[PDB]
RNA sequence: AUGUUGAUAU
RNA sequence: GCCGUAAACGAUGUCGACUUGGAGGUUGUGCCGGCGUGGCUUCCGGAGCUAACGCGUUAAGUCGACCGCCUGGGGA
RNA sequence: UACCCGCAGAAGAAGCACCGGCUAACUCCGUGCCAGCAGCCGCGGUAAUACGGAGGGUGCAAGCGUUAAUCGGAAUUACUGGGCGUAAAGCGCACGCAGGCGGUUUGUUAAGUCAGAUGUGAAAUCCCCGGGCUCAACCUGGGAACUGCAUCUGAUACUGG
RNA sequence: UUAGCUAGUAGGUGGGGUAACGGCUCACCUAGGCGACGAUCCCUAGCUGGUCUGAGAGGAUGACCAGCCACACUGGAACU
């Protein structure tokens, strides 16, 4: 129930840079981004439409780390609320705690913060939460906990949360190692490269 | 033999229509010109006249605009063998409102919105657009 | 500016004293995004020049559509030969509910929100042909509300 | 025939 | 058809028919061998393709076929079938399930294990 | 107003006993076309006076025989 | 006047 | 007297209404060789229809009523 | 017992199917219409992306495949929503009982039809807005819904009498 | 590719019987009653809320949960 293999080589599928190192060196020095995978990477064969939803629809999987059925779930669930299903889908994953770990910037990756979260090192509005996939909703506090606060880890994403874009519907505060979930992100706070129409257009086929 | 009035006025409509005929002479009837009477308030034919006592001839003078045929389509619903009959929520939107359901209910024939303005059903005679 | 799809590339044969000549037949659909669209059906010996020849028919065969705010104007019924196609407006953020053929016609001619399914012959020249038949005479509430003599709030 | 052709 | 044809004689639906009707909607059966043997498939294939007579635990018999390279089975041998046809050999309407009692798992096998009754290589 | 069926007469040849044809007129569920529909019903008329033709008003009420549940109320019309 | 046939797969 | 079937065919059910034309054939009739007006019929063809071939006021067009019938090839 | 606290150490914890097209994923070797594959089309006859293995890859993941079974796609029984010159389909032709259908005007009736009201349509389930189990599944509050049925009272255009 | 079925049968009168209406039963009378709107006969089957699928209309289904029915080795009978 999670991916343990090479994280690179997702990335060199997709052919994209999915965060799935930390960025203390470009993606650039440590792969081939260029390439896909495998003895018959250099190869780039003129791919379907299927091929193309389906890509997508892995791209986003693999940024948040989300199996298929869980995705799937989340896919139901973005249909059934109100609203553009593609929205509501990405809104979804956002709010899932390992990204909001991650977004604040306590997880150098979002596996990092996969791994806090798991190995109760956070908390929400006071209560421990070591669960992954937890929905944290609005005017929400995340928190580390105190023992873990002396942990190296969460300083050094700090740090690197700095280099990335801060997220606007974020506030945090380094020093007390806690930020409020504010609001629910929109789809212009989110990056433009997700095609969410094709992953709706996938589950609706 | 002839049993369907209706559908032979809405036939003389359509077919008069697709031949860029001026007028329609029909036999007349009582519900032949109330329908007429819907055609002409909501635009489809120009004006309509009867013209005698014993056979009466009901005759619809026929619109047309930009070359083309006003009535586009005009098509029988209820009929002797399948009568149609919907109750005020279950009345058809023609078109998207676009065009018209021609409703008879029991205050009198009528259009399907000036049906649901009277919180009326009843038979659905034809839809036009 | 215009957005250029290609539909469908078929092989094709004619026989000859030598043997079977080989041919390609491109179909493609061109739109603005704006209820501007035209299918091209171009053949050729090579793919290339099928599709280019499919491109150029396409862009001085467009026809005009009245849409209403990324979608129709209200349900339509297209024929062409064994192909029927209906198409219903829908609400916003529904995307096209349609098939490949119908997708291609409605994504350039600026359909966003739309349910359509091919009954019949889903040939895809058929098809588009049906597609683009049941658009161009898809009626607007001004046309109607001219056509009969009203106004447009008379008539909605 | 021929046990099983065209030559 | 009019609707008042339709009102005395309704729509009849497509009843509709099992490919594999000596299953009797199970997804298994067991049998007993009475023959194996080889047949030759229809064109455009040439093999000898193996199969056997089956008499299952319901009493219908039906010929059922071996997948994979090599087979132990022989007459009285008893074993488990499963629905699938063979495209070429007409009759053939049923798989033998490998590594499923009497028949045994597929020698050396190491892709599709799972079809072929192979436990898994110690590594 | 009490609850009553009306029906023709169908047979009078029971002593104090008609058969009551009760025609009804119903939307086919599937196909939508409005069908006739009868139901026969054994029906007490005490005196004898209905006779095969008449149209007439009954009650349900307390079994008579075996078949009779229904009384007769009034010869609507007589032929 | 008559005047047969052309193995299998590809 | 029986049989009860045929590529028993227009491979096109019956009845009714409506919808540009042209050239004939046949059989009435009215008005004065012409000018109408009915019936039945042959060929062509327009819109429309049709997968196409074609059909096209004697429709396979546009409609209504009722009936008959079809539901992959074989097995039949 | 849930839960909490402490300990030690990455330690105790990844497979299954697939990669000719449909369908995301390709090469080498072996085999040589054999052995075998196959949902459908098909593949294998000595240079096999289709067999078998390997390397690589794709999809799912404590599951993954296969078989069985239902609906869908199938407008392929077509009420919504199909056909019948030649594709399957007009009885060989008629008369005609039951049945279906019925020109036009007025009145009347109120069966169909329509309108309103009332009663009923168990609870659960589904759906919506909430709440509770760290989350979710799950549990649960209130609603909506239950498209129906009956009764009563009106309407009278249309259909029936 | 089941067209006729039915003599307590259908109705009446009176007596008996049941907690209760009733051919529930009996005597007598009448000759009815059911059926192409499918009786009778044959095969299959517990029914429903629901469940699965479906855009819907439908199609399929009735395991768990809840309502109703039926049965308790087989056949029959009553007693309390
Ligand atoms: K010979
Ligand atoms: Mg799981
Ligand atoms: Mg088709
Ligand atoms: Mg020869
Ligand atoms: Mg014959
Ligand atoms: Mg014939
Ligand atoms: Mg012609
Ligand atoms: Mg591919
Ligand atoms: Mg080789
Ligand atoms: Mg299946
Ligand atoms: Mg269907
Ligand atoms: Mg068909
Ligand atoms: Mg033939
Ligand atoms: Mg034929
Ligand atoms: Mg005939
Ligand atoms: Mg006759
Ligand atoms: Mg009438
Ligand atoms: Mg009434
Ligand atoms: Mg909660
Ligand atoms: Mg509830
Ligand atoms: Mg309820
Ligand atoms: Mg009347
Ligand atoms: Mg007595
Ligand atoms: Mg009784
Ligand atoms: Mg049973
Ligand atoms: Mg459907
Ligand atoms: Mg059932």
């Amino acid at each position: 129930a999670r991916y343990l293999g090479p994280k690179l080589k997702l990335s060199r599928r997709e052919g994209t840079d999915l965060f799935l190192k930390s960025g203390v060196r470009a993606i650039d020095t440590k792969c081939k981004i260029e390439q896909a995978p495998g003895q018959h990477g250099a190869r780039k064969p003129r791919l379907s439409d299927y091929g193309v939803q389906l890509r997508e629809k892995q791209k986003v999987r693999r940024i948040y780390g989300v199996l298929e059925r869980q995705f799937r779930n989340y896919y139901k669930e973005a249909a059934r609320l109100k609203g553009n299903t593609g929205e509501n889908l990405l809104a979804l994953l956002e709010g899932r705690l390992d990204n909001v770990v991650y977004r604040m910037g306590f997880g150098a990756t979002r596996a990092e913060a996969r791994q806090l979260v798991s190995h109760k090192a956070i908390m929400v509005n006071g209560r421990v939460v070591n669960i992954a996939s937890y929905q944290v909703s609005p005017n929400d506090v995340v928190s580390i906990r105190e023992k873990a606060k002396k942990q190296s880890r969460v300083k050094a994403a700090l740090e690197l949360a700095e280099q990335r874009e801060k997220p606007t519907w974020l506030e945090v505060d380094a020093g007390k190692m806690e930020g409020t979930f504010k609001r629910k992100p929109e789809r212009s706070d989110l990056s433009a490269d997700i095609n969410e129409h094709l992953i709706v257009e996938l589950y609706s086929k | 033999s002839m049993q369907d009035p209706i559908a032979d006025m809405l036939t003389r409509i359509r077919n008069g229509q697709a031949a860029n005929k001026a007028a329609v002479t029909m036999p007349s009837s009582k519900l032949k010109v109330a329908i007429a009477n819907v055609l002409k308030e909501e635009g489809f034919i120009e004006d309509f006249k009867v013209e005698g006592d014993t056979k009466p001839e009901l005759e619809l003078t026929l619109k047309y605009f930009q070359g083309k045929a006003v009535v586009e389509s005009i098509q029988r619903v209820s009929r002797p063998g399948l009568r149609i009959y919907k109750r005020k929520d279950e009345l058809p939107k023609v078109m998207a409102g676009l065009g018209i359901a021609v409703v008879s209910t029991s205050k009198g024939v009528m259009t399907d919105r000036a049906a649901r303005q009277a919180g009326l059903g009843g038979e659905i005679i034809c839809y036009v657009a | 500016e215009l957005q250029e799809k290609l539909i469908a590339v078929n092989r094709v044969s004619k026989t000859v004293k030598g043997g079977r000549i080989f041919s390609f037949t491109a179909l493609t659909v061109v739109g603005d995004g704006n209820g501007r669209v035209g299918f091209g059906y171009g053949k050729a010996r090579e793919v290339p020049a099928a599709i280019q020849k499919a491109m150029e028919k396409a862009r001085r065969n467009m026809i005009n559509v009245a849409l209403n705010n990324g979608t129709l104007q209200h349900p339509v019924k297209g024929v062409h030969t064994g192909s029927r196609v209906f198409m219903q407006p829908a609400s916003e953020g529904t995307g096209i509910i349609a098939g490949g053929a119908m997708r291609a016609v409605l994504e350039v001619a600026g359909v966003h929100n739309v349910l359509a399914k091919a009954y019949g012959s889903t040939n895809p020249i058929n098809v588009v042909r049906a597609t683009i038949d049941g658009l161009e005479n898809m009626n607007s509430p001004e046309m109607v509300a001219a056509k009969r003599g009203k106004s447009v709030e008379e008539i909605l | 025939x021929x046990a099983x052709x065209a030559g | 058809a009019t609707v008042n044809q339709l009102v005395r004689k309704p729509r009849a639906r497509k009843v509709a028919k099992s490919n594999v009707p000596a299953l009797e909607a199970c997804p298994q059966k067991r049998g007993v061998c009475t023959r194996v043997y080889t047949t030759t498939p229809k064109k455009p294939n040439s093999a000898l393709r193996k199969v056997c007579r089956v008499r299952l635990t319901n009493g219908f018999e039906v010929t059922s076929y071996i997948g994979g390279e090599g087979h132990n089975l022989q007459e009285h041998s008893v074993i488990l079938i499963r629905g699938g046809r063979v495209k070429d050999l007409p009759g053939v309407r049923y798989h033998t399930v490998r590594g499923a009692l009497d028949c045994s798992g597929v020698k050396d096998r190491k892709q599709a294990r799972s079809k072929y009754g192979v436990k898994r290589p110690k590594a | 107003k009490i609850r009553t069926l009306q029906g023709r007469v169908v047979s009078d040849k029971m002593e104090k006993s008609i058969v009551v044809a009760i025609e009804r007129f119903v939307k086919h569920p599937i196909y939508g076309k409005f069908i006739k529909r009868t139901t026969k019903l054994h029906v007490h008329d005490e005196n004898n006076e209905c006779g095969i033709g008449d149209v007439v008003e009954i009650r349900e009420c307390r079994p008579l025989s075996k078949t009779k549940s229904w009384t007769l109320v009034r010869v609507v019309e007589k032929a």
